[PDB]
């Protein structure tokens, strides 16, 4: 059977535009059995081999993904993907192999999440953090790009190396990262049954307090995605306009009804005292004060 | 030994993908890729397994929208009369442009794997998306639906699309803002299609009538708008009425 | 037993009463105004 | 015997309130 | 929470610590037991530190750590201080 890449059939402006649910049902090239090989070293380059394609969240040899996982749910694909290891492979390096195939559910769940979250109907603020996500990716590749390098051309590298370097390079922010998108995915579907999101960091950043690094990397991400909410305020406060149509902001001017155009201009006094509200849900503990 | 050699017994599939890659990235069909329905699918060979084929398929996501781009660009380079469609069209051209010398560059410097090649033109997703799903719509659109649904994306929260959205905008808009320009210097309409919130009736029979404003079409990044109309009716008077050329 | 002031106690309550017998009836015929159309 | 008045005071605020709310309700209702 | 973070920061030491250990293919067992040695008062030591961090409350730790800042061994307040 030939295999394709096909074009699939508020807009989702970074929606993937080709079809990637297509999974395969058996492998194209059938490898040597697992069970068939029984030295060491050859075991642990072939895992390393599926591995490497496995922390970018494709399918391996020896690395599948559970039957669990079912690409047409949104939930399933934000929070990635679970893998299950091939039976055969040798204890310890199945020990070690389940301790870094973590990394590939991060990183597929955090690009599901672009793809999702990254439209106008979730304001700046999401916008801004999907951002942030989408640098970090293009940062955890030059992390897996040297790991590469270093397997290819380096005799004295294996596993442990492996799970070494990546716990101690990546780990925390990607941690950080996938903990406030897989929150921010659980409040989304709640509420259908934006500004939320500084609430959630904050919430977040009460356990890391005491963390240097981490506090230091939640206090960036803080100030970066606030910024446009900034921009809002000083607008309103320096010129008295607001720009941004997507609600996002706090004081809500709304227009008046076509319909009852001339009975508002001529009491204006409903107009500048009716029409001006102050949207309760998205304010911050600093703006929970009835004189400011 | 190395361990990339110790396992090339037990680990068969097809650097020769790279030496094919650059020709199927710029569009253009390779021994080992061909395209097919008009290049709207890629066919990966027999003899790539599993997490290759998994790998490329997100890699080759750039080859076929470039693809469908350069389509769009070649087809419509010289057939739209509107002149906002004609001015995105332009600097579509311009960024495609920038898109082919990047992967020159990208492949100048002799890769070493298929993951390097990704990364290296990773930041180019959002910018392709973007600009697939605009010129998708430039049939249906007219053009100033087409100029104001460019417009609401220059609010947008993300730094890359909306970089693009307002390096685009600001091409698409000068044709409006020459239109304005000839009205309020001149006080003449140089809109043949329906894109300006000034109009003519050629049926009626008297002056004050045959100009009339269009409050509907007024878009939201003019300013003055309800000057510029008196502004032009008393150039047209003057100018074709009294006769007063000189001054 | 409360406290006497200088202040008229019951006259600050009266007044604002009938400040806010304008306010509601001010707000209802501005209503009225609205719902007729 | 001013509690009598204060009752009377916050039943109207109570009713100003729902005043302004059914405005809210019929201009978003409109739109 | 600081605790834990340096505790986090040693451990990674000793981690890299045992690559170090073992890239240098070893010959026997002594060798790595030798190379390792030093070891043994900050292991102990933070294990004793760590197994009182539910019943200490945030000052009596604090105050609990400083108590060893004054040992005469120069490695266990060294890891103290």
């Amino acid at each position: 059977s030939p295999d394709y890449v096909s074009l699939r059939e508020n807009l989702d402006i970074m929606s993937s535009c080709i079809v990637d649910s297509v999974i395969y049902k058996s492998q194209k090239i059938a490898g040597p059995l697992l069970s068939q090989i029984s030295n060491l070293n050859i075991q642990q380059a072939l895992i390393i081999r599926e591995l490497l394609f496995t922390l970018l969240g494709h399918e391996g040899h020896y690395i599948q993904y559970s039957k669990r996982y079912d690409p047409t749910s949104q939930i399933s694909r934000i929070e990635g993907p679970d893998y299950k290891i091939a039976k055969n492979l040798d204890i310890s390096l199945k020990v070690i192999t389940k301790k870094l195939v973590k990394f590939g559910k991060f990183y597929s769940g955090l690009k599901s999440f672009i793809q999702v979250f990254d439209n106008n109907k979730f304001g700046k603020i999401v916008q801004k953090f999907c951002s942030e996500v989408r640098k970090f990716l293009s940062s955890y590749q030059q992390v897996l790009i040297n790991v590469e390098h270093e397997f290819k051309f380096n005799k004295n590298f294996n596993l442990n190396m492996l799970d070494s370097l990546l716990h101690q390079e990546i780990s925390n922010e990607m941690t950080h990262l996938y903990q406030i998108g897989i929150e921010i995915s659980r409040i989304t579907e709640e509420r259908q049954k934006g500004g939320l999101l500084l609430q959630v960091i904050q919430e977040r950043m009460v356990y890391y307090k005491g963390d240097p690094t981490s506090l230091d990397f939640l206090t960036q991400l803080f100030d970066i995605v606030s910024s446009d909410y900034i921009g809002m305020l000083n607008q309103w406060l320096l010129e008295g306009v607001i720009n941004d149509p997507f609600d996002e902001f706090m004081i809500r001017e709304k227009r008046v009804p076509d319909s009852f155009m001339e009975i508002f201009q001529s009491k204006s006094e409903y107009y500048w005292n009716e029409l001006f509200l102050i949207k309760i849900d998205g304010l911050l503990n600093q703006f929970q004060n009835s004189t400011i | 030994l190395t361990l990339s050699q110790l396992i090339e017994p037990y680990y068969d599939t097809l650097q020769t993908i790279l030496t094919y890659l650059p020709y199927t990235m710029l569009g253009s069909d390779s021994k080992i890729f061909t395209f097919s329905n008009n290049y709207t699918r890629l066919e990966i060979p027999k003899d790539i397994n599993n997490s290759f084929s998994s790998l490329l398929r997100e890699v080759f996501e750039f080859a076929i929208l470039y693809k469908q781009l350069a389509i769009v660009v070649d087809r419509y380079k010289g057939t739209l009369v509107s002149a906002i469609k004609t001015a995105y069209i332009a600097i579509l051209e311009a960024q495609l442009n920038k898109y082919v010398n990047d992967i020159n560059n990208i492949f100048n410097n002799k890769p070493n794997s298929i993951l390097v090649v990704y990364n290296s033109i990773f930041p180019w997703i959002s910018i392709l998306r973007f600009l697939y799903r605009v010129s998708n719509r430039l049939n249906r659109l007219d053009g100033y639906e087409f100029l104001t649904f460019i417009y609401s994306f220059t609010n947008h929260g993300d730094p890359k699309i909306r970089g693009i959205a307002v390096t685009a905008f600001t091409e698409v808009v000068k044709p409006y803002y020459n239109i304005v320009e000839h009205w309020i210097v001149k006080g003449e309409l140089i809109d043949n299609n329906n894109e300006f919130f000034i109009i003519f009736d050629q049926e009626q029979n008297e002056f004050n009538s045959i100009i009339k404003l269009l409050p509907k079409k007024i878009p939201a990044f003019i300013k003055s708008s309800d000057k510029i109309f008196q502004i032009g009716k008393t150039l047209i008077f003057l100018n074709k009425y009294c006769r007063e050329l000189k001054w | 037993n409360i406290a006497t002031t200088t202040k008229s106690r019951e006259e600050e309550l009266n007044k604002r009463i009938v400040n806010y017998k304008i306010q509601l009836k001010l707000m209802k015929n501005f209503l009225q105004e609205l719902i007729d159309r």
